[PDB]
């Protein structure tokens, strides 16, 4: 019978995916920790063998017919195998298409602005001229940044985007979706049982509905900070105009946190950094891992395996190889777990060592599913997973109880403010540019942008939505987006705005599981066993069920929720209603300086 | 009296290659003194499992025939080496029937089984039409027909080679390490029992 042939097809699956899929993440490691050429070609070739062996047998899968299975497991597995994904077009086509595809990437990874009447003072992006988009405060050195990156990306990526989108409609027209917008929807599918159904379509609304009442707490965000920037820059701000586009502490406006210099509430209160504490304890890269895991066992959680600290990096290696600053954690297979991070002492990397093993423990608790199942229940669950440790491990109860922060410490009102302020400006302040970009990206691959009018358009809605002005115009042959990374290398870009809101959900979740009586954002989820089965419930699911069942064991809903952002925000809601009332809230369409 | 000629327990145990699981290799132990205190006073030897007779009293209650199977399984399918198990090892390597007399035997072998380009060497049988009868091998590779069509020996879609291997390598989880598992099975038959442990003065 044809469900039984199926279930012994994932069986003899299983085991080569695995072998095949180690020895990819294996040779991905020892690139990535260890960059040289024969790591590199040695990545090259397993990657390979991998993806040659996941479509011969996707081909194969391609062959079961859905209608005739009835245990959804298989049935969800047979679907994660059944995605072709690039390979539904020609070779032609494909090849071309990853012809565009790494042209971008060494475009995007190469681009180039020079300064003018100083030709010796050429700058990239990554070192330098990140740098200026941080920490420059001179009007006319960030508009020069800003308008020469958008110039000479813009111009060099406008036709390249005109074909890749063409030729990402015709793979995913291939894939029996509307358009390459419906694909990257098509994550968000769930189709198992009653009342767990979720469409693709039926996305785009509810993010629209998240939208409907984040626009408040942003809207009276976006006048405060125009407000200090207003007194940051005299005559070049408007009171009832929308922001200039390089005046918002990153390259394309993306994380306000950059301005929390010049926005800070309370300058003669100090930050809760606690690096020096770190540094006069003695702290080391071994003991920070060590306190996360002391917190993820005093949750619940598993402790870390001994392959864990035995394989893993958490320092500079310093003996002549060259590794990647980024922080990634890794799942192998065959239960190997690893962490990649150059680890400083530092509160920073302290926090960024709790959301990694975040990763890690949310990777380690599906081990028991399947290997086509052992994933996140969506994207944006895996990320959501990790941001609530760091949640949870930057609050005062927490510093306070590992010795870090003293115990007579006082929590005034004040710097609550001004930390609410600055988690803002790092989390509200993304959401409206993360809509606008793949409402833009959703249109543009429906062609409900017409292809003549892309930036007219754009710049309409970051001046309608992100209530962000341009500088300068800009004509059709500017690709503003483009000059962003995860648009140049074709990544989804709606995992962020769910990442944002599933985190405060399964935040408030586990706050209620812990049985916190206070403000949310003080909340710890330490020395709590009940908020960890709570959560591991979820965490064992992996993609074997519908996300919305996930959500439901989580926080006891469906959907999206953003009543736990408000509610985290609260305090500095009503400081910002209180310190907006002389002031206009909102912004006008039409450009004023 | 004063005791010698000791069972080979050394040759078991401290073989330089074991089996695969799909080819459990059995030895027969009989007219010799068993004792059975070398295996417990070794830490290594972290599980010692024991059905039907006590691992204290070893040395006293004594036996016809001692069966002594040798294989390599991985961590988490050590469970599986009991009496009502079930699984792929349990039902298509190594069975044990309910009214199994013996013990069982499994320690952690990285430093021997493992290697950095894989150790291809050790496999396990995935696929059978039937599953096992206790105390049976096989060790045909003939290709699993899943499906309606005839395989004719040649592998494919519904055709499957049965034995897989267990590609062992040292960075792997616990669970999925190589374990070598001795399996101690003591018979009594209408033959005078001969294999009996040591005696004091
Ligand atoms: C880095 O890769 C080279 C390439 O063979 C190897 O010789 C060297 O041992 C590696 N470094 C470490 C620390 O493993
Ligand atoms: C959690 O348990 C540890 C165990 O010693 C203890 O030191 C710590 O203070 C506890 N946390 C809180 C908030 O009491
Ligand atoms: C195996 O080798 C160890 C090494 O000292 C020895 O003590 C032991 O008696 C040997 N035999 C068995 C059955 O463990």
């Amino acid at each position: 019978l044809t469900e039984e042939n199926a279930k012994t097809f994932l069986n003899n699956f299983n085991q080569e995916a695995e072998d095949l899929s180690y020895q990819s993440s294996l040779a991905s490691w020892n690139y990535n920790t260890n960059i040289t050429e024969e790591n590199a070609q040695k990545m090259s070739e397993a990657a390979a063998k991998w993806s040659a062996f996941y479509e011969e047998q996707s081909k194969t899968a391609q062959s079961f017919s859905l209608q005739e299975i009835q245990t959804p497991i298989i049935k969800r597995q047979l679907q994660a195998l059944q995605q072709s994904g690039s390979s539904a077009l020609s070779a032609d086509k494909n090849k071309q298409l990853n012809t565009i595809l790494n042209t971008m990437s060494t475009i995007y990874s190469t681009g180039k602005v020079c300064n003018p009447k100083n030709p010796q003072e050429c700058l990239l992006l990554e070192p330098g001229l990140d740098e200026i988009m941080a920490t420059s405060t001179d009007y006319n050195s960030r508009l020069w940044a800003w308008e020469g990156w958008r110039a000479e990306v813009g111009k060099q990526l406008r036709p390249l985007y005109e074909e890749y989108v063409v030729l990402k409609n015709e793979m995913a027209r291939a894939n029996n979706y509307n358009d390459y917008g419906d694909y990257w929807r098509g994550d968000y599918e769930a189709e198992g049982a009653d009342g767990y159904n979720y469409n693709r379509n039926q996305l785009i609304e509810d993010v629209e509905r998240t939208f409907a009442e984040i626009k408040p707490l942003y809207e009276h965000l976006h006048a405060y900070v125009r407000r200090k920037l207003m007194d940051t820059y005299p005559s070049y701000i408007s009171p009832t105009g929308c922001l200039p586009a390089h005046l918002l502490g990153d390259m394309w406006g993306r994380f306000w946190t950059n301005l929390y210099p010049l926005t800070v509430p309370f300058a003669q209160k100090p930050n809760i950094d606690v690096t020096d504490a770190m540094m006069n304890q003695g702290w080391d890269a071994e003991r920070i891992f060590q306190e996360a895991e002391k917190f993820f066992v005093s949750v619940g959680l598993p402790h870390m395996t001994q392959g864990f600290w035995a394989n893993s990096m958490l320092t500079e290696p310093a003996d002549g190889r060259k590794v990647v600053c980024h922080p990634t954690a890794w799942d192998l297979g065959h239960g190997d777990f690893r962490i990649k991070m150059c680890t400083k002492v530092t509160m920073d990397n302290f926090l960024t060592a709790h959301h990694e093993m975040g990763h890690i423990q949310y990777d380690m608790a599906y081990a028991r599913q399947p290997f086509l199942l052992r994933n996140g229940a969506n994207e944006g669950f895996h990320e959501a997973v990790g941001e609530i440790m760091s949640l949870s491990a930057a609050t005062p109860k927490h510093l306070k109880s590992i010795g870090l922060l003293p115990s007579d410490f006082q929590e005034d009102s004040e710097t609550e403010i001004n930390f609410l302020l600055k988690q803002a400006l790092t989390i509200v302040g993304t959401l409206p540019f993360t809509y606008m970009l793949e409402k833009w990206r959703w249109m543009v691959f429906r062609g409900e942008i017409p292809k003549e009018q892309w930036m007219k358009k754009w710049w309409e809605m970051k001046r309608e939505i992100v209530g962000v002005v341009e500088p300068l115009p800009h004509d059709e042959t500017y690709c503003d987006p483009a000059s962003l990374f995860h648009v140049s290398n074709d990544y989804s870009f709606i995992r962020y705005y769910t990442r944002t809101i599933y985190q405060f959900q399964f935040q408030e979740a586990l706050c209620q599981a812990a049985k916190y009586n206070g403000s949310l954002h003080k909340c710890d989820i330490s020395n709590s066993t009940e908020a960890g089965q709570k959560l591991l419930k979820m965490l064992s699911l992996g993609n074997s069920e519908p996300w919305t069942k996930a959500l439901e064991n989580v926080v006891g809903a469906r959907n999206m929720d953003v009543k736990p952002l408000l509610n985290y925000f609260q305090p500095l809601f009503d400081w910002l209603k209180e310190q907006n009332r002389n002031s206009f809230v909102g912004w006008n369409t039409e450009w004023s300086p | 009296p004063n005791i010698t000629n000791l069972c080979p327990f050394d040759e078991v145990f401290n073989a330089t290659r074991f089996a695969s699981v799909y080819a459990w290799n059995r030895k027969r132990i009989s007219n010799c003194v068993a004792d059975y205190s070398v295996l417990y006073n070794l830490a290594p030897f972290f599980t010692f499992k024991c059905y039907g007779v006590s691992p204290t009293k070893l040395n006293d209650l004594c036996f016809t025939n001692v069966y002594a199977d040798s294989f390599v399984i991985r961590g988490d399918e050590v469970r599986q080496i009991a009496p009502g198990q079930t699984g792929n090892i349990a039902d298509y390597n190594y069975k044990l029937p309910d009214d199994f007399t013996g013990c069982v035997i499994a320690w952690n072998s990285n430093k021997l089984d493992s290697k950095v380009s894989g150790n291809y060497n050790y496999l396990y049988r995935l696929f059978r039409k039937s599953n096992l009868k206790p105390f049976e091998r096989d060790i045909s590779t003939e290709i699993y027909q899943a499906g309606n069509k005839p395989c004719n020996g040649v592998a494919g879609f519904n055709c499957y080679f049965p034995l897989r291997s267990y590609s062992f390598r040292p960075t792997y989880g616990v669970g999925h390490q190589p374990y070598r598992v001795v399996v101690l099975s003591f018979e009594l038959l209408h033959a005078p029992a001969t294999v009996c442990g040591p005696k004091k003065s």
